[PDB]
């Protein structure tokens, strides 16, 4: 399909990889005894390996000639769960972190001892700001509009 | 593997450019030395004052960026040589599988292909590759003297 | 290929080093400025902090994520 | 109102916990730049600059020692708890030669359960190379319940040491005169601590370890072995194994000590069953050590008209060549903690290295000689600790010279006379270092270039120009002839390394004569050269710590400073700290070469398997003799060859070793950023980053500053040491566990 | 010999003069500051370039500046 | 400008260039740099105050 | 024991002057002390002052000045440093006008003073080929 890849559900090398891993795990399982915790752990390993391979097969995942899932990150929504949705999730979380950090910096920057409140965090104010970051996309595009997001010329510059 | 190594190459290019551009633009002065132009392109430092001013000259930016240029060219040449060794030997599947992780590089390029070179001379004999093993050790020695 | 790539890296580093030397000893702000306004080259020293900050951001971005993917695969 | 302690000196309060940097006069005002954060941790234990009173520094040191001992006790309790709960110690007891010791199981997350290896005995976990199983077996511990109780005792002891530290800083802190009773302290540490510890351990060995281990070697399973207390309440369970307890303590009090030859032997060699030292020999050794140390503890005058005064001993040792001699040394060592730390750390690291040597040389634990990973790990770890401690002793000698050295109090004594001719010492040490390096390494390079040129008869090899270590071979011959000639009451040599028979346990070689040839000559001279260069750096740091021809007032700049400036052609790293930094680098080099020599020589010419007919086959096959004489040989037949197991560990239970190999390479290369660069570039880059932050109104109030020059060097050396030592750690462990 | 220059931002706090290890700087009368004194560099032939002088300078970007130049046995700190 | 006034530093070779500081005292004598300004951010040398000329400071509204 | 009676009671160190301070220049520091205090040499170790005139020779001006700075801790202030060329060419150096350089003395002219701040320095491109 895309880039010459093929779905992993029809990739023979993918099933060969699964079979080889299961065979190695079973051979390891053979050298232990009865329902002893080592055998239980190896059986859990086998079950998890089978579940992971089955989930990857039924996941709209494209496999190359090596039988490994390749990620299609050109931007198409068909393979949108590989990069685009995790990209949105990370952008949300990281914007949350950056927004709460910036808000805390600007909030304790207007107190008597701004530097003290950076090594000794005001946990009440920190908790107040941190749970308010869920609106960071909206807060950012409400502070940029008011001109409160960017400094203009009070920023320092070197000699040249 | 080509994707990842191209991103590594892009990182190397960007970091070398960062060092060189920072040295060029900050050559005439900065906050730590707002009169750096009065000291010339290459000077040792401005002293231990103001927190310490090691490697503050523009020449030092070149000096630091030489390491990053060497690293970036090493990445580029490693990628090219491993790709073409796999292409010529026929085991292009070795690169396509092992080039996605660092241990793949270390084991299948360096450790694997260094065997003919180090056996250029052994306690049993030598080959026409003996000069290359001697140059290998010579390069390691000069590298570590640079470390000195 | 190795010889020419190493020569290429050397030449690029030399180009940037000589640009820095030009800034130190040959650049004249008066020539590159007309009535307060600065020309195309003198303006590179005005947003120099922006240029350096964004080069640093790109370098950190690429390094963090290339190393992250490589170590994840490892 | 006791005469030794002050009651309730410091109030137990949490107020100062909320004021970081309260100890320092400079840091108490609060952070203004990020340099304050780093200065906070760099001055935490520098009690000299926190108080102007030696009494307060001594009390802080005493409580810090208590905290450290509590930490050590907690670590030991954790080890015993892991042995009790997450180990296969019971399975290893019944099959020491076929079960690999494991005492740490790994949770099944993110696929990391592959690290749980097939250590044997129906167990999965990480193979343990600390030798705790062998130590516990030598202690007579035959059940995991005993390990649990030892862990509980360790926890109780750790709490006790924590309480002791709190008590002796906040409730009853000793006075300076109590700390300065060096005669009483030496008497107690020599008699009580050392001698009575040896005596108590000899008692434990005789009454618990001797019978239990004898029963274990006889084939008695641990379940039918009597509980250890039964060997004390019943004089018949121990009198069957050693038929001399039937006479009781009467032979001891009647001076008929010959009766106790059953369990106080002098045999030498190794136990043929376990491959370790005879535990009867060990008990006799500890008894003799106890008596010797108790006797040695009655030397210094403390509270009666009896004993020696160290001041009178030192002041009487003058000479024509040494002026006032040792006059003033007693005042130096009773008023400066740094001098005591220097001496103690140097001798402590040297002792650690000696311990490392004597460990593999004469394996003291059952079934530890045939556990090659344990032997390699123990040797390498102890040598590393010794090197670090020696560098620390040199560092604190330099610190004493900078801070606590008084010129007036040391007029024409040994310290003064050493400083007065420091040039001669350093110049001759420089010449010796150049001579040794030229010779050792250039003989290596000559061998390499002769081999590369196809001239095999021009090498410094055994089949060529030969450099036989005749002096060491003479000593080896003297030791193998000692039993019956110079040690007439010995039955076997102290170690089979000096010569004798091949000792094998379960077809695995425990010890064997270590032949010394031209390959050992070169590597021994390499060791001497590296040690001499490290000594050169550290001694130059100590002697030139106060002044020099460059900076006549270097003592006024302190122990830790980056430079004096770019003048005088450049005055980088003139400190004494910058000498402990370079000396750390050279100690890393020396110890790395030492452990490489040990690993290759043992694998190639000691360790291996013995065929039923007596044929010895080694791990590598004797390639050390002919291929360790060239640098290409070290690169190929040792590094490249034995790195195969590390690089091929992916997908196996040793994959963690490959991951740590790669990560240690990464950290070592990371160090070079700090080692090669300078502070100005990073400060000017932080300037642009701060510009971006200010543009986005997110510049921190604590101004971000690049790490100071000294801190940059410290970070570089710490990362370099961590990366190199971790790379060698992963390489050694993977190689010696795989094979 | 190195070059040492003094700038009128001098506040006459004398910290440069009492930090010079080779007696290069001295305090001379002046009328440009409250203290009525300014640093001078009349013995730059003894200047070693250690830059202790400008490590003790409290003014914003320094009032004493050391420009390293030609080297001499005095400026190189050679006891031999 | 006077004591307590807020000024912007116009000296280019300044750790507080383009930044705002508080005037501690303006000397009335014939000194070259009478204006003494205190800042919240310490410079690279650790100081937080400096003397400025009358043309190197601009009062904030 | 020693060549001159005013020398400090020093046992000699292999850190003193070399062949340079016999053909290029040597520096001598003189001072008078009330007590025979024990002080540390800038070169080697501990020496003993004379209760009176004291004279010491060094290879560098910095060594003599470090010794003088140490002398200030002994409440000694009258120390004076001279430069001696290969022959007896004595030149008073440290108390040049009899007043220490840290104290303002009339009769001193400013040397190396620029009537502007750092920002007034000329651009290097305008200082090419002179
Ligand atoms: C939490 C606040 C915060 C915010 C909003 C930003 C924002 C920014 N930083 Mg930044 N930074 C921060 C903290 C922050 N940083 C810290 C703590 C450090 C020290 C490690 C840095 C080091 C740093 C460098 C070296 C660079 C940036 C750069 C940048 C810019 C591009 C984004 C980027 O590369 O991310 C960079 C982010 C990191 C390197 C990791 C930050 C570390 C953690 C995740 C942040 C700290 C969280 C904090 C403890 C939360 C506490 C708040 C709570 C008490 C309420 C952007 C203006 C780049 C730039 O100038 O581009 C224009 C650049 O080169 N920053
Ligand atoms: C055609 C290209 C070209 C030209 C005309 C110049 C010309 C110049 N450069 Mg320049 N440069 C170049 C390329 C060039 N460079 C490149 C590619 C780089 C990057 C590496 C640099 C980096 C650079 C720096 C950093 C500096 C100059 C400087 C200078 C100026 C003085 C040069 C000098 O003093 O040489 C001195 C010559 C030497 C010290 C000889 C060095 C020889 C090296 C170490 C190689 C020799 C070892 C050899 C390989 C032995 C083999 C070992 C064996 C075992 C195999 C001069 C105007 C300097 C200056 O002040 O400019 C104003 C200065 O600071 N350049
Ligand atoms: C393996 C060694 C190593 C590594 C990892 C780095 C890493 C870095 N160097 Mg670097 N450097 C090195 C060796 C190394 N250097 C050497 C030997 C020199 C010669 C002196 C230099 C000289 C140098 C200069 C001159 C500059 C850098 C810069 C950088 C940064 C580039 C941005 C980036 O990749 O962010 C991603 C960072 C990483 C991938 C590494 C750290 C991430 C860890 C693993 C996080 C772990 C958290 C737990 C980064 C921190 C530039 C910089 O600061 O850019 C902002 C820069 O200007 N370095
Ligand atoms: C000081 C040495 C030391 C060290 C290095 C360890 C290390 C470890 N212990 Mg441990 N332990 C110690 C002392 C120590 N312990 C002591 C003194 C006791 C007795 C109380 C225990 C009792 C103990 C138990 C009962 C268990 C461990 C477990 C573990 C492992 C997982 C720890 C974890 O995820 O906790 C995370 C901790 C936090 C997030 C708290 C913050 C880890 C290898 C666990 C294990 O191996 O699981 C299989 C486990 O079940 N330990
Ligand atoms: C026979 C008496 C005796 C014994 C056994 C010890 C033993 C010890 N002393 Mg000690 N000491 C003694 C007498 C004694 N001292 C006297 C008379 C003085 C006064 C001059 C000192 C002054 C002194 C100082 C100043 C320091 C020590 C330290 C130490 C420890 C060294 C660390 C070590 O080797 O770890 C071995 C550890 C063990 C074997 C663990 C078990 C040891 C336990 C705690 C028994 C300790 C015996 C104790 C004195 C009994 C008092 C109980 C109390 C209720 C009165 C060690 C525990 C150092 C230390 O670490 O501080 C804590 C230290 O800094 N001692
Ligand atoms: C008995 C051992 C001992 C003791 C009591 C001391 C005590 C002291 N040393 Mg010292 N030292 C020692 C051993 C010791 N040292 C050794 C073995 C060395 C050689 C490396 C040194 C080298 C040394 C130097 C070079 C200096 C000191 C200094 C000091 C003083 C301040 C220490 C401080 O505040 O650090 C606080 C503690 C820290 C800052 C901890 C730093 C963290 C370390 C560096 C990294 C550890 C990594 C760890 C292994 C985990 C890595 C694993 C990784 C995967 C994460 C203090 C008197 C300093 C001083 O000024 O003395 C007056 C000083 O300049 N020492
Ligand atoms: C492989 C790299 C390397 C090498 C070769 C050396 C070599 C040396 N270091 Mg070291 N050093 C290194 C890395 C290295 N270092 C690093 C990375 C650091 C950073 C921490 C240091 C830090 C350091 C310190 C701090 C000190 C040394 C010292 C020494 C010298 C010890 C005396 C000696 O053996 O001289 C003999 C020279 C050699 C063994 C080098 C090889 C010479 C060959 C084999 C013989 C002669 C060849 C012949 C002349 C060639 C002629 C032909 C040619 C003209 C074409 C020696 C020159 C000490 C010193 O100054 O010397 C006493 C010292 O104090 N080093
Ligand atoms: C080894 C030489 C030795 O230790 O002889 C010992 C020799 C005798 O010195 P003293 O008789 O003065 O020592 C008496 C007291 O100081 C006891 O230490 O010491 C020296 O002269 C040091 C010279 C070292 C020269 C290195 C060669
Ligand atoms: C895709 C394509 C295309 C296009 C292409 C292009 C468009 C390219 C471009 C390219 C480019 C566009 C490149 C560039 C590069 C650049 C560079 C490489 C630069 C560098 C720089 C430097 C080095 C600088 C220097 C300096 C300084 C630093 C300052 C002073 C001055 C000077 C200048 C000296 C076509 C259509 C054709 C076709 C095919 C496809
Ligand atoms: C393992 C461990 C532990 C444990 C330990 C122990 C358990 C110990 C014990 C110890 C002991 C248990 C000791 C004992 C001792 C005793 C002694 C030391 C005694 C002595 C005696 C004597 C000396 C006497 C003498 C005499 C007299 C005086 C009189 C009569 C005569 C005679 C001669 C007999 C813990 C948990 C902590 C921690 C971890 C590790
Ligand atoms: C990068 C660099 C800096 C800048 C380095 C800085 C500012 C350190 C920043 C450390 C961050 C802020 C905290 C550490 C973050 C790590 C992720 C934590 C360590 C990892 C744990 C597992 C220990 C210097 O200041 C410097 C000074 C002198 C010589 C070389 C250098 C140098 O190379
Ligand atoms: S900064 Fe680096 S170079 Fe400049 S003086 Fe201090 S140490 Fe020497
Ligand atoms: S360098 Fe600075 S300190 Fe050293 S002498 Fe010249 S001026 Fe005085």
């Amino acid at each position: 399909d895309i880039g010459g890849l093929n779905p992993c559900k029809d990739s023979e090398v993918f099933q060969k990889r699964l079979a080889k891993t299961v065979k190695k795990l079973e051979n390891r399982l053979k050298k232990y005894e009865e329902g002893t915790p080592p055998q239980i752990a190896i059986q859990q390993q086998i079950t998890q390996t089978k579940q992971r391979f089955t989930r990857y097969a039924d996941s709209n995942l494209l496999c190359g000639n090596d039988g490994l899932p390749h990620l299609i990150t050109d931007g198409r929504w068909s393979h949108g769960s590989e990069f685009l949705l995790p990209s949105i999730l990370f952008l949300y979380i990281s914007g949350w972190i950056g927004w709460v950090g910036r808000k805390y910096i600007r909030t304790v920057g207007q107190t008597s001892n701004p530097t003290e409140k950076e090594i000794i965090i005001d946990v009440p104010l920190a908790i107040s700001i941190m749970t308010s970051g869920f609106l960071w996309p909206f807060a950012a595009w409400q502070e940029f509009l008011s001109g409160d997001l960017i400094a203009s010329d009070e920023t320092i510059t070197t000699s040249p | 593997g080509d994707f990842l190594v191209h991103h590594a190459i892009a990182l190397g290019l960007h970091t070398t450019t960062l060092i060189l551009v920072k040295g060029a633009l900050d050559a005439r002065g900065s906050k730590l030395m707002p009169d750096k132009k009065d000291f010339g392109y290459s000077f040792p430092c401005d002293g231990p004052g103001r927190g310490g001013t090691c490697d503050i000259s523009a020449w030092d930016a070149f000096y630091l960026a030489m390491f990053w240029m060497l690293n970036t060219i090493g990445w580029v040449t490693f990628y090219w040589h491993w790709k073409h060794l796999t292409l010529w030997q026929g085991n292009q599947v070795q690169f396509n599988e092992s080039s996605n992780y660092i241990m793949g590089w270390l084991r299948d390029y360096l450790w694997l292909n260094s065997s003919p070179l180090i056996n250029g001379y052994n306690p049993f004999g030598m080959n026409s590759l003996s000069v290359w093993a001697w140059m290998f050790l010579f390069g390691h020695l000069v590298w570590a003297t640079g470390f000195m | 290929y190795t010889h020419h790539q190493y020569i290429a890296g050397f030449l690029m580093v030399g180009a940037f080093a000589h640009g820095a030397i030009f800034f130190v000893r040959d650049y004249d702000p008066a020539v590159n400025t007309r009535n307060g306004e600065k020309n195309v080259l003198a303006r590179m020293l005005e947003h120099k902090e922006a240029i350096i900050s964004h080069l640093s951001w790109v370098s950190l971005f690429l390094g963090f994520h290339t190393l992250g993917i490589y170590v994840h695969n490892d | 109102k006791s005469t030794i302690v002050d009651f309730n000196p410091v109030e137990t309060s949490f107020e100062k916990w909320a004021k970081p940097g309260q100890f320092s006069r400079t840091l108490a005002k609060g952070p203004k730049t990020t340099t304050w954060i780093w200065n906070l941790h760099a001055d935490a234990h520098d009690f000299d600059i926190q108080t102007n009173s030696l009494q307060e520094v001594s009390r802080k040191i005493f409580s810090a020692h208590f905290g450290q001992l509590a930490v050590i006790f907690l670590w030991l309790s954790g080890m015993h708890f892991h042995g009790a709960y997450f180990s296969n110690y019971s399975a290893w007891l019944t099959n020491p030669t076929s079960t690999k010791p494991s005492a740490q199981i790994v949770w099944p997350i993110v696929g990391q359960e592959v690290l749980n290896a097939d250590v044997g005995g129906n167990f999965q976990g990480i193979q343990i190379t600390s030798g705790f199983f062998q130590l516990w077996r030598a202690e007579g511990i035959t059940s995991e319940v005993e390990l649990y109780w030892t862990a509980v005792g360790g926890l109780v002891a750790s709490f006790l040491m924590l309480f002791a530290g709190w008590f002796h800083y906040h409730k009853a802190a000793p006075k300076l005169e109590w700390f300065q009773n060096v005669e009483s302290m030496l008497n107690h540490h020599l008699a009580g601590l050392l001698g009575l510890g040896s005596l108590s351990w000899a008692g434990h060995q005789i009454h618990i370890a001797l019978p239990i281990n004898k029963l274990l070697d006889l084939g008695v399973s641990p379940e039918e072995i009597p509980l250890p207390y039964e060997f004390i309440l019943n004089r018949d369970l121990i009198a069957q194994l050693y038929p001399s307890f039937n006479k009781g303590l009467t032979p001891f009090f009647t001076l008929n000590w010959g009766e106790y030859s059953d369990f106080l032997t002098f045999k030498g060699g190794l136990n043929p069953v376990t491959g370790g030292l005879w535990l009867t020999d060990t008990a006799h050794h500890h008894l003799a050590i106890a008596v010797l140390f108790i006797v040695a503890g009655h030397m210094y005058k403390t509270n009666w008209f009896l004993g020696h005064s160290i001041k009178t001993i030192l002041e009487a040792h003058k000479g024509p060549f040494t002026g006032e001699g040792h006059k003033g040394l007693y005042e130096v060592l009773t008023t400066s903690w740094h001098a005591q730390l220097a001496i103690n750390l140097a001798l402590f690291g040297s002792l650690s290295i000696i311990v490392a040597h004597h460990m593999y040389a004469m394996p003291p634990y059952p079934y530890i000689a045939i556990d090659y990973p344990t032997q390699l790990s123990l040797f390498t770890h102890h040598v590393w600790i010794g090197g670090f401690c020696i560098v620390g002793g040199a560092a604190h000698g330099a610190i004493f010279f900078v801070r606590d050295y008084n010129a007036a109090n040391n007029y024409n004594n040994l310290i003064d006379r050493v400083i007065r001719h420091r040039d001669a010492i350093i110049s001759h040490l420089n010449w010796v270092c150049i001579f040794l390096g030229c010779h050792s390494f250039g003989l290596y390079v000559h061998n390499d270039t002769m081999r590369a040129l196809g001239r095999s008869q021009d090498l410094f090899s055994d089949n060529a120009i030969a450099l036989k270590p005749i002096f060491a071979q003479f000593i080896q011959n003297l030791h193998t002839l000692a039993p019956g000639s110079t040690a007439p009451n010995a039955l076997t040599t102290v170690s089979y390394a000096f010569g004798g028979d091949v000792i094998s346990v379960g077809s695995k070689i425990a010890m064997m004569p270590i032949s010394l040839g031209t390959a050992d000559f070169l590597v021994h001279h390499i060791h001497a050269f590296t040690i001499h260069v490290t000594v050169l750096i550290l001694l130059k740091g100590v002697l030139y710590s106060r002044n020099s021809r460059l900076i006549p007032d270097k003592a006024n700049l302190g122990f830790r400073f980056p430079c004096d400036g770019p003048g005088r052609g450049g005055t980088c790293q003139v400190s004494a700290w910058d000498h402990v930094f370079l000396g750390l680098f050279w100690m890393y080099n020396s110890i790395s070469i030492v452990i490489f020599h040990f690993s290759w020589k043992m694998q190639s010419d000691v360790w291996g398997t013995v065929s039923p007919t007596g044929a010895v086959s080694h791990i590598t096959g004797g390639n050390f003799a002919q291929s360790s004489i060239t640098i290409n040989g070290w690169l190929r037949d040792f590094l490249w060859s034995q790195a195969a197991q590390v690089v091929q560990s992916y997908g196996s239970s040793l994959s963690a070793y490959g991951l740590i190999f790669l990560g240690a390479h990464f950290i070592w290369a990371f160090s070079l950023m700090f080692l090669f660069s300078g502070r100005g570039y990073w400060q000017e880059l932080i300037e642009s980053i701060v510009w971006a932050h200010n543009k986005l109104k997110v510049a921190p109030s604590i101004q971000p500053r690049a790490l100071s020059i000294t801190q940059g060097r410290a970070v570089g050396v710490a990362h370099y040491l961590l990366g190199g030592i971790g790379t060698t750690w992963a390489f050694f462990l993977a190689r010696i566990i795989s094979v | 010999s190195h070059t040492v220059k003094i700038y009128d931002t001098c506040i006459g706090c004398t910290q440069c003069v009492r930090a010079c290890p080779t007696d290069v700087l001295e305090m001379v009368p002046w009328d440009g500051c409250k203290a009525g004194q300014i640093a001078s560099a009349p013995r730059t032939e003894d200047c070693v370039g250690c830059k202790r002088c400008e490590t003790a300078c409290p003014t914003d970007f320094l009032s004493v500046r050391v420009y390293l130049g030609g080297e001499t046995t005095r400026s190189l700190g050679l006891a031999y | 400008i006077q004591k307590g006034s807020t000024v912007r530093i116009l000296r280019k070779e300044s750790y507080w260039y383009n930044e705002s500081g508080t005037v501690v005292v303006v000397d009335q004598s014939k000194v070259r740099y009478p204006v003494l300004v205190r800042f919240t951010k310490v410079n690279y040398a650790g100081t937080n105050t400096n003397n400025f000329g009358l043309n190197e400071v601009e009062e904030v509204v | 024991k020693l060549k001159q009676s005013d020398f400090p009671k020093f046992e000699g160190s292999t850190g003193g002057w070399l062949s340079a301070a016999k053909n290029e220049e040597k520096y001598v520091i003189i001072w008078t002390s009330k007590d025979a205090s024990l002080f540390e040499m800038p070169t080697g170790g501990t020496a003993k002052m004379n209760a009176g005139n004291n004279v010491a020779y060094f290879a560098r001006k910095e060594q003599c000045l470090a010794l003088g700075s140490q002398l200030r801790g002994f409440k000694i202030t009258n120390y004076k440093i001279f430069r001696i060329y290969p022959p007896l060419d004595i030149t008073l150096l440290h108390p040049f006008d009899g007043v220490f350089p840290e104290k303002v003395n009339q009769g001193r002219s400013p040397v190396g003073k620029r009537d502007a701040s750092i920002g007034g320095n000329p651009n290097p491109a305008s200082l090419k080929f002179q």
